DNA sequence: ACGTGCATAGTCATTCATGA
DNA sequence: TCATGAATGACTATGCACGT
């Protein structure tokens, strides 16, 4: 068991239950988005670790550097464990770590230079699979008569339209179906239903298979070497969609 | 070089800026129960058609709008004034519709401009109604370019509803909210009694103006504070949240708060207790834990120790915290350009005044239109009693100013006329479309009618506010949140 | 939950943003060589009607409408691309007429949005021309809500002239800005010569194209950097201030700088200079004053001691301070939604593709329109030779719709030209507007055979490109600012 | 008397200026970043420095002594100036005999201008008492003739009398940019600035004087004291003949 | 001494590539 | 290490009156 604040970052909103093996930390993107999910969240078992601007590459920057930044501090602080040979997995005052970014692809940078951070810094956590990624609405239908549903794709969308109309339902062409364009948008509630309710929201848990070919892959895309990482792009990203196929 | 006496300057400056920012700032106009910066947000939303017939538009063109045409200030500070016309915990009737992260009753701040939208409220609906019926004087905003509403038409009474907190130079308002159906009652029975002096007056809106009502629920404890301020326009209302005991498996008994008194912040409050725990001056509390979730609402749990009584534990926190709290009253509101404080008999009828004068200019507007358009009607009716002559005189004309200057001499008529006549489509030509017309004149001429019948007779004038009204409170009344009870 | 490999995550993800940043942020599309944030900040206020012809609007309002409507990100980072696009030591040709404190040169901040206005620039116009006639690909935007542009017509070489530097993923821009009457000449050479191969075209090009053309004025060393980065898509270009020996009557020779290479920071400079004497980097200076003004713009002066040289002391600037310094051109575009490196040949042949395309775009979208009102009006002129018997007949109709089918059975008419009949005005039946339906008809079936000549010819179309790039130029082009000397 | 100027132990806000002669020398006392901004450039850096000051002065009248000191704003007007306060108060060591408060032309400039003038009389009253203090009045419209060069207006009368006097004089105006109204300093380039405000050879400054010490003691005590009901009164007293102060 | 609400924004740290 | 230029806003202090 281990104490909440009620010695830690002034950014956290920590959880009130003492067991790291029930809580879970919510790194989440931008002031407002963090502000809204503390109050979404269920204060019981969640805290809420916000994160402003771009991390700092721990791949490109000197490691005296990047203890210096206050996000990073923020981080290491609040998972209570230490960092590269001071790692101790026993002291890890959450035991899921969910990093909750927008849809578009500043988020999903922010995604790289986290899993960056902690595979570097804090290998274990993704190891033992205590590292997660949020996956966060796109749409929401907002039927006239029915309660609204929210969706996480384009595909999903016109599913969920196609069925809803099929089965008689109506939506206003005015108002319509919401589209976010990121967590900043949102408020408490449609947080909690779409990202943080336990029982409703998409996980997604990073896995780490090939260590060594990992290892490789972030040293290319995260280094100091642009020829590499060009090349690497161009080589690719022609067939990024096929990756799932 | 000019020169210029300390005295002169300093007492000239000053008083410049204190008339301002009595008249034009801190404090509301009591027609509306609006700031100059309210008034013009409202405004300037509403002329930009974000209204809640419409998807939210993004709050940066509510501020951007705001400023560039009516209220020359800095973009940070209104983006404050419109995000608590959206908070309901600010407003017993919300004017903002806000789509997004706009905060809580605690420290947690709204989000940036950037991430939230906003729209007008259909009560915010009410009052920009009719506006453009020349309901209110118009103003050129401050630089000439366009026009501003110097008051809202307001078709429900929003200073008493909503009330009003501002801090001027020399003085300070503090009205607090109301029950929209106790004050549409209190209209409704000066309209019926119009002719009822200030002291019956009083007298009858106090019976049914039970108190101030606030969106934050909570207790009024006491009925002298409440009387002093509508009797004299000053009094001390004494406010309380809701404490219910609950007691546990183990027999340990807790303090559950689910309600704060108005203008309370949750999270200070909680901070407070603590503060004051530490500081060894609340004993018999044995541990705080704010249970709170946007599922439960307020819920601020506090454990008592077992050799503490439950409401000896309660009149402390009553009596060293803002679980208690009074609300300091003040009835403060510009009347004709004049700070004034107001009874509540004179805050209900100069607000059945400003409606009045409404109905009056508003039936004016429409009866001076309905001439208008009926006076053309009677062109063309004229025309297609000699439609074969009038096509013949237009087309024999060279141009179209001689088809004019001659239809005029033809049928006798204006030159407004004589041109409608020449813009009439060959539409207009058909069968039934020359009975429209008639019909048309013959419709408009039974509403011009009833319009002339309106301002002739003040009773129907006072039945409209009366009607409209009910319709409004039926629409969008809600029901009593702050409990009242006795000492 | 679903497990995902972290490769299979990194891979996506930084491969998803790279290639976001590279075509839809930090890289200037070819044709008009703007960034996304450009482009919808300038369509924003052309669409709002912040043109030249009306007064300079709060600068809030183009920002709250780039935000609201096409560019979803924060407003501070838009508002500082609109500033940039104001500042003439920024753009060589400024697209925003800034109104107020825009910054300066050294370490002056802009001022706040509240206090800045903003419209369009007439070039600004000309990148914009005819964009309402179909000249170029609309997509929805990030909403579906509206349309935006894929791209300006950009009436003139915007890329060249104007230049871009961009930070991408794996790359990056920096192109300088040119003299627009020798990009003209440029132009005009590769419609004339439309034929020629990529040799003849480079060095026809490299001719006309003498080199960039910085708003900093300044001076440009050499000429080998400039061939490289027109004949490889990568130069180093030696940059340099003005230097201005002036002599007292007491002996004290001083340097005065009147002029700095594009891109040095005025403060920074004289700061830079200052700390390299403090610490004895530069002997042989004395004193050093800035007496720059608003009225004889940078003036930085440099007072050298008795025993010292001033060419040495020159050359030490050259060497330790900005005063001379190397612009590094990369000549880096996105051509078809791929980044390209190009040569001079290729930029210049790319732009005159696109303004071909518009033109034809154009005439095309003309030709419709002119067949529709030709189409209409043809019908109103059978309306006229019949006029006694189309009266008539839409008289003992019912309704419209029998008068419209009858017109159809008298005139062999189409539903819209019929329509077209029934709207018309008893206005246009006067002598001079029944000829002016004739003429009228008579002009757009002179228009449309013009039309259809250009699209036959390519000859016209290239000439057209030529006419109005050439009035263009005569307009607004300027004098060329940096001088070019050799070694 | 000479005293060095900063460049490259002052305020970080003080644009100083360039000539070490106190009585040669002038501070601009500007409000706003955005006007100290455009003021910094279109000044002459030889004779005339600034000091813009962010946000409402605090009333010294008021708050206590310590908490004045320690207030970022005030030390920065008291540092700049050179001479200490109260009877520490030593004119010798003036840095500028010419001390130029520069608000805007509404109602917050005003009160920016009593709050300021309550500083120097309470503090460095001299500064008042020698004419060192004086205020400069802003332009409120800028008449852009067609062909002509453009007209300042520091008043409503002035600005229909120009107008007049122009088109009489068969110049023309556009009726869509025509008049630019100023609203504050803010709004002002560098250019505009020094042709209206700064410009020694047409700006339009009016001299601080103080006649009755004890008279002028009772009424900043009033406005600006602690005593609400006696400024309550005062107002209400006095703001019916503001207008007929000066006819 | 703290809350209230309308008035009077610059500073602070990262990604990213390249050349000093 | 620093500049470039579009991307990812909270904190900081006064006036003013009034009540605990
Ligand atoms: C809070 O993060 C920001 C920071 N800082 C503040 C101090 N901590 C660092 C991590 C981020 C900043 F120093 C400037 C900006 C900005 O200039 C800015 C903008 O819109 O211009 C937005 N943000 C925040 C994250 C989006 C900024
Ligand atoms: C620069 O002055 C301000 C200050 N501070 C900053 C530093 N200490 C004092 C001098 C003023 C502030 F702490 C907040 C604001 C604001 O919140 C604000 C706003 O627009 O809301 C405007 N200003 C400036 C003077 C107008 C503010
Ligand atoms: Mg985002
Ligand atoms: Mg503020
Ligand atoms: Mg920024
Ligand atoms: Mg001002």
């Amino acid at each position: 068991a281990l104490v909440r604040r009620k010695g830690l970052p002034g950014k956290l909103a920590d959880c009130r239950s003492t067991d790291p093996r029930k809580s879970e930390l919510y790194v989440v993107e931008g002031d407002s988005a963090g502000g809204s999910a503390k109050s979404g969240r269920d204060s019981m078992f969640q805290a809420i670790l916000p994160l402003r601007g771009k991390i700092i590459n721990v791949e490109k920057a000197r490691i005296d550097r990047v203890l210096k930044n206050t996000e990073v501090q923020a981080i290491i602080t609040a998972l209570g464990t230490g960092i590269h040979d001071e790692f101790d997995i026993g002291k890890l005052r959450y035991h899921k770590i969910v990093l909750m970014a927008d849809a578009d692809v500043d988020g999903q940078h922010i995604s790289t230079l986290l899993l960056t951070l902690l595979f570097r810094f804090m290998r274990p956590l993704i190891e033992n699979g205590h590292v997660f990624l949020a996956q966060p609405p796109l749409y929401k239908l907002k039927w006239q008569r029915s309660d609204p549903e929210f969706a996480y794709s384009d595909r999903e969308r016109d599913g969920l339209l196609e069925a809803g109309l099929k089965a008689g339902k109506k939506i206003n062409k005015e108002d319509g179906i919401q589209r976010y364009k990121g967590l900043g948008e949102m408020d408490a509630k449609e947080l909690w239903e779409t990202t943080m309710d336990p029982s409703v929201r998409v996980l997604r848990q990073v896995t780490l298979d090939d260590a060594a070919a990992a290892d490789e892959l972030f040293s290319i895309l995260m280094g100091e070497d642009v020829d590499a990482r060009r090349s690497f792009i161009t080589r690719n990203a022609k067939d990024v969609r096929f990756l799932d196929v | 070089i000019e020169p210029v006496d300390i005295e002169q300057e300093m007492q000239r400056s000053y008083i410049d800026y204190a008339m301002s920012v009595i008249v034009g700032r801190a404090l509301p106009e009591v027609r509306d129960g609006l700031k100059p910066v309210h008034r013009r947000v409202l405004y300037a939303m509403f002329d930009s058609g974000f209204r809640p017939d419409r998807s939210h538009a993004k709050s940066a063109r509510s501020v951007a709008e705001t400023m560039g045409n009516y209220h020359p200030h800095g973009d940070s500070s209104i983006y404050d004034s419109l995000v608590r016309m959206a908070q309901p915990w600010s407003l017993r009737y919300p004017l903002v519709d806000g789509q997004g992260n706009f905060g809580s009753p605690g420290n947690d701040p709204p989000a940036a401009m950037r991430y939230t939208e906003a729209r007008l409220t259909p009560l915010a609906m009410e009052m920009l109604r009719e506006i453009d019926e020349e309901t209110v004087d118009f103003i050129p905003n401050y630089d000439g370019r366009v026009q501003e509403p110097t008051v809202l038409p307001s078709r429900f009474p929003n200073l008493l509803a909503n009330g009003s907190g501002g801090i001027a130079v020399g003085m300070a308002t503090n009205i607090p909210p109301h029950n929209l159906r106790e004050l549409a009652d209190a209209v409704f029975w000066a309209l019926e009694n119009h002719d009822a002096d200030e002291e019956e007056t009083l007298a009858a809106v106090m019976g049914r103006v039970k108190g101030p009502d606030f969106p934050t629920a909570g207790l009024i404890v006491g009925s002298q504070g409440t009387a002093d301020a509508y009797k004299t326009g000053r009094g001390s209302i004494r406010m309380r949240g809701v404490v219910e005991v609950e007691e546990d498996s183990r027999g340990r008994t807790s303090l559950v708060i689910t309600e704060l008194p108005y203008q309370v912040n949750h999270d200070n409050f909680i901070t407070s207790i603590a503060e004051q725990v530490r500081d060894g001056k609340l004993a018999g509390i044995s541990n705080i834990e704010d249970q709170s979730s946007d599922r439960v609402g307020l819920r601020i749990v506090i454990e008592i120790k077992r050799d503490a009584v439950a409401k000896v534990v309660i009149n402390n926190l009553y009596k060293h915290t803002q679980l208690q709290t009074s609300f300091g009253a003040n009835m403060l509101a510009i009347v004709d350009g004049v700070p004034r404080t107001l009874r509540l008999d004179q805050l209900i009828r100069y607000y059945v005044d400003h409606q009045l004068d409404v109905i009056v200019r508003r039936t004016t507007y429409r009866l001076r239109k309905a001439n208008e358009r009926a006076h053309i009607l009677r062109g063309l009716v004229k025309a297609l009693d000699a439609l074969d002559e009038v096509i013949a005189l237009i087309r024999a004309s060279e141009t179209v100013d001689i088809a004019r200057a001659g239809l005029i001499e033809l049928l006798d008529i204006d030159e407004i006329q004589a041109q409608a006549i020449l813009d009439m489509q060959l539409r207009r030509l058909a069968a039934l479309e020359r009975q429209r017309i008639i019909d048309d004149l013959a419709k408009i001429e039974a509403e011009i009618a009833d319009l002339e019948d309106i301002l002739a007779k003040p009773e129907r004038q006072r039945g409209i506010v009366r009607d409209e009204l009910a319709e409004i409170v039926d629409r969008h009344g809600d029901d009593r949140r702050t409990r009242i009870i006795a000492i």
